């Protein structure tokens, strides 16, 4: 999760 | 060495303006007050071992070496502290380059000012310099264990204070914009611009970014139902949670080859691209279901053709970046063992979060892919052609990316957008698989693999085999669409003596017109008609009170002496900057032993004034009118007294003053009189028996007149605003 | 006439199988018949939205806007094209991912709000 | 969950699907957009055609569904017969369609109606 | 969670 | 005609039609075409073309933006310009782009440019  | 205080400035302060982040420290030199450093034994040596770098420092001479040069002529010990702090602070990759140093009026105390680009870096250094230099008076040099120690801890405070690659980039384009920024502290979350107008993003979700688009993406099969509903080509597939159901899915796909891949995975945790047999198929089930954190596994149809990331922002097609997987071409006649680490020695290679381009890391799995390729270590490519080293196309893992924005066919961009609306998403990024990018999605068989809510644009600012796209531009015109920043009007109020009537007084007129006035005064901070917040509430931990409010759209700021002392001011600049005097009453506080130190400081709103806003300044005080010069934007001047040369030489030559002339109060726009009330019918002048409440008025009328308010709203608020 | 699709699916294939028995044997099994009231009762359940939906639902087929059940996440549209909206239960399309993050955080929202 | 206030109990109940409502569609707006649905023996697909170039014409983006296929603007969005309400459900759901024009054919109707 |  | 413009382009001064009027020098007529550059008002930019040491001569006295555009991408002066600012347009790469600063525009090939 976060910066896909 | 003793320190008695240490405060940081977050704003506009008394030390400069546009150096917001400073640090002050209170410096006591008990026994070494005034021997210089020539008067020390050895202290020089000491210094430039432990600290060489100092050689760059251009002092006052500035020249190449003239701190050094300074040392060596010998001076007092608060320079060379604010020094080592900046060099010490600078070493840990922080470049800072403002310092000052001053003597108190008390008998051996010394004021030294730091920059800093993070706060607790900054106090860090500077309470380490104080250590260093104390340690080289007393023995003549300070360990190396000790000087790597303080500097590993300056770097672990500046990468701990620090944002993510996404989140500099976004305030870094919106600083360039010149929109207001700062951090709230619940979620890493970046409030952009001021009251009603102000946004949110925490890395690339915005506040406007939905709750159903962001859950709908999360979920695989979801999204393909959806977009398969909306005739997009998604790749045919169905879920499989048992070992007894893999057949039953893979006739269901329509043959060979297939694809298995958890649906609780991300980032190519434990997906399988390419099998051809049952034997393959079984295995790969069992390593997705390892992978699978709630044993659940999809199959679906494989898909030939290069992997493409598009990143859609406000439903406008931004950059296309291909994914090739780490690979390595031997045109120069060498094979893998010796490419492997040719690449590894290229600058570009870098780990970490912040440099996108990861070095090939060759791990066991990569080691059994390259087994899987049909070649070995020591096999030399055929023709200089491309051999790869796996197949999840990560930059993450080696792999690089290639622009395609200016090559994707018009009706894909049509398609893209038509699926990111559809989804519900602000930003995007869609996983696309297809043979060439330039040709619409159906000749092909181009299909969408995933859609990714908070994407990562790391690959498309710097693509490294084409053109960099400005993905934090099109996010700051998504937010801010117009030439228009987040700013709200912000009147900021200061002088020694009339502040808190003149900020309600403000704060009173702004009412008539249909606006919601937050405000902050001495008796407290209150938005509209009601009370926010009880106490003093003067300096800018109030101030942010009123601008991070989402009702709020017209700010009125009570700025007292104590609040830029202590941290600066709470905004970087001002719509209007009222200065309502300046007398020598409460001296000696602080620093401030001198009226003109104290002009010096109340002058910190008048210069923080935007260059088209207004700074509004008493004409019969000399200390204030000496504020006109170092002032950007325009002055309008008001008086108790009609006859004032400088005011009616300015308004000769322009205007917006404000004057009191025959039991008036009265706006000179040039040669233009506009009275507003006989001021016998303010409530607040007692009958006109009071002129500090005239002088107030007249202030508060100006300010208000400078802005557009209408000179029958001004009538209303001064009319019926009573002294309370 | 039907009030669930499932449900009056299975009730028109029962009817027939019911009224064959009751000309075949002169009567049809309590139990059978219980069974396929049990049935259709479950199919009912089943296909139902919750009450916060149903309430939504209802007001917007009061106001005449047309309302339609998305088959991804229990998702309803209400109108057509570029005018309409998304609403699951209460949480609606403009509802911002930040914010329910926010309030699920205690500490996070008890530190904004002080 | 708005389930207490709508049945207090001891008290007013509030309408609370109302206010969700007057959030969605703030004014008295539905959420429909234009919808022209043409149908006949003979002229379907050359009518429905004639008339998404003539809202062209207009700047809007027409979704229409005929017979060759469905399109959306000037991008074909699905092939096949597409006649049916199982077509129109996607022009009706795009988030960028403004009018929709659907060639209704007897064998949707007779199939599962409009 | 839901219909909190 | 008017006062100021939005924007001035300036692009070449060659001495080829001299001795009309008072301009005999191509000084003069460098100094006579500036006219156009020196009316763009504050707000407003003034094209020049890089290339032509006449016409970028006309950067300074200029109130306003300037905007430089070179059919050489390694015109020194443009780079200059652009890395401090931007706003310059080159022919790099048989493209036409758009210099932003450290940001390339491309519009199209210059092939496909009739
Ligand atoms: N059906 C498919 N046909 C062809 N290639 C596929 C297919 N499914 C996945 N891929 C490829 O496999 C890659 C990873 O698939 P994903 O489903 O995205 O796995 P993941 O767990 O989501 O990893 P990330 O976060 O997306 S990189 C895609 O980017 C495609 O290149
Ligand atoms: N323009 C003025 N010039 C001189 N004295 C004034 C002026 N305005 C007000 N005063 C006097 O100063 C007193 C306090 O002024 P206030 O505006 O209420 O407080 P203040 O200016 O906010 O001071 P602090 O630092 O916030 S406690 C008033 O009661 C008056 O007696
Ligand atoms: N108004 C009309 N009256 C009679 N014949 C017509 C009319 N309009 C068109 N036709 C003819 O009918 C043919 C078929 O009709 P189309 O308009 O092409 O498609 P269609 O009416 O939708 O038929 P279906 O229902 O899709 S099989 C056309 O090619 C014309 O030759
Ligand atoms: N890319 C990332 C986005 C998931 C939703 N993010 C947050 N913060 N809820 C992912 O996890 O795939
Ligand atoms: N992807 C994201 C991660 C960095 C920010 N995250 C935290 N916890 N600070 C990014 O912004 O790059
Ligand atoms: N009340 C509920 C809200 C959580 C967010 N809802 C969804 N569907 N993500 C909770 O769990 O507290
Ligand atoms: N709280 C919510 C529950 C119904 C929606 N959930 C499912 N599974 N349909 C509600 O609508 O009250
Ligand atoms: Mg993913
Ligand atoms: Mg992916
Ligand atoms: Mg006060
Ligand atoms: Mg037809």
């Amino acid at each position: 999760d976060d910066d896909d | 060495m003793k320190i008695l205080k240490l405060q940081t400035l977050r704003g506009p302060n008394y030390w400069s303006i546009h150096r917001h982040k400073l640090v002050v420290m209170r410096l006591d030199l008990e026994d070494l007050y005034e021997k210089y450093t020539s008067d020390i034994p050895g202290f020089y040596k000491g210094l430039t071992e432990v600290l060489p770098s100092l050689v760059e420092h251009l002092c006052s001479p500035g020249v190449k070496g003239g701190f050094l040069t300074r040392v060596e002529k010998g001076t007092l010990i608060g320079h060379v502290i604010e020094h080592v702090a900046i060099e010490l602070q600078e070493l840990a990759g922080m470049p800072v380059g403002f310092g000052r140093t001053r003597e108190t009026s008390t008998t051996g105390v010394f004021q030294v000012v730091i920059e800093y680009e993070n706060e607790q870096a900054g106090r860090y250094a500077a309470r380490a310099a104080v250590r260093l230099c104390q340690s080289i008076v007393d023995t003549g040099t300070y360990p190396a264990t000790e000087l790597q120690q303080d500097l590993e801890d300056l770097k672990e405070l500046k990468n701990q204070a620090s944002l993510g690659p996404s989140t500099e980039a976004i305030v870094k384009e919106a600083e360039a914009r010149g929109i207001p920024w700062t951090q709230l502290g619940a979620r890493f979350m970046i409030q952009f611009g001021y009251g009603v107008n102000q946004k949110k993003i925490q890395a690339t979700l915005s506040n406007q970014t939905g709750i159903l688009g962001v859950e709908l993406a999360c979920d695989k099969e979801g999204t393909k139902r959806i977009l398969k509903d909306a005739g997009v080509p998604v790749p045919r597939g169905t879920v499989a949670r048992y070992f007894d159901e893999l057949q039953d899915a893979i006739e269901y796909v329509g043959g060979y080859p297939i694809v298995i891949k958890p649906l609780d995975g991300n980032h190519g945790r434990g997906i399988t691209i390419d099998v051809k047999n049952w034997q393959e198929a079984e295995e790969a089930y069992d390593l997705a279901r390892k992978a699978s954190k709630t044993k659940t596994v999809i199959v679906e149809r494989y898909y030939t053709g290069k992997d493409h990331r598009v990143l859609v922002v406000n439903g406008k097609v931004v950059a296309v970046a291909e994914r090739v997987p780490a690979h390595v071409v031997g045109n120069g006649k060498s094979t893998i063992a010796e490419l492997i680490e040719e690449t590894n020695r290229d600058p570009q290679r870098g780990d970490g979060h912040d440099n996108i381009l990861t070095r090939i890391t060759v791990d066991k799995s990569a080691l059994d892919i390259l087994g899987k390729q049909g070649y070995s270590i020591d096999s030399i490519p055929l023709k200089g052609k491309k051999c790869f080293l796996r197949a999840t196309a990560n930059l993450s893992t080696g792999g690089i990316a290639v622009d395609r924005t200016d090559e994707i066919h018009p009706e894909n961009v049509w398609l893209l957008s038509r699926v990111a609306k559809i989804i519900g998403l602000d930003i995007a990024g869609i996983d696309v698989v297809t043979e060439d990018i330039s040709q619409p999605l159906r000749e092909v068989e181009g299909v969408i693999v995933e859609v990714n809510a908070a994407p990562g644009f790391r690959m498309h600012v710097a693509p490294s085999r084409g053109l960099a796209r400005n993905v934090a531009g099109a996010v700051m015109d998504m937010l801010f669409p117009g030439s228009k920043n987040g700013r709200i009007p912000i009147l900021s109020v200061t002088g020694t003596n009339g502040k808190t009537t003149t900020t309600r007084l403000l704060a009173h007129i702004i009412k008539q017109t249909g606006k919601v006035v937050g405000y902050t005064t001495t008796d407290g901070t209150y938005i509209g008609e009601y009370l926010a917040e009880t106490g003093d509430n003067t300096g800018p931990q109030s101030a942010h009170l009123i601008l991070s409010d989402p009702t709020v759209e017209v700010a009125v700021l009570e700025t007292a002496r104590g609040g830029i002392l202590r941290s600066g001011l709470g905004f970087s600049s001002c719509e209007v900057g009222i200065v309502l005097n300046v007398t020598a009453d409460h001296l000696g506080i602080g620093d401030i032993d001198t009226i003109e130190q104290l002009a010096k400081l109340k002058s910190v709103v008048a210069e923080s004034v935007m260059p088209k806003g207004y700074a509004v300044l008493n004409a019969e005080d000399p200390l204030v009118a000496a504020m006109a010069d170092r002032v950007k934007g325009q002055v309008a001047y008001f008086s108790m007294d009609p006859n004032n040369e400088l005011l009616l030489r300015h308004t000769e030559a322009g205007g917006l003053a404000a004057i009191y002339e025959n039991g008036y109060i009265s706006i000179l726009k040039g040669d233009w009189t506009l009275r507003i009330e006989k001021a016998v019918n303010v409530p607040i002048t007692m009958a006109g028996k009071a002129p500090f409440m005239i002088a107030n008025a007249l202030a508060a009328c100006l300010a208000v007149f400078t802005q557009g308010v209408k000179i029958e709203h001004i009538r209303k608020g001064l009319s019926t605003f009573v002294a309370s």
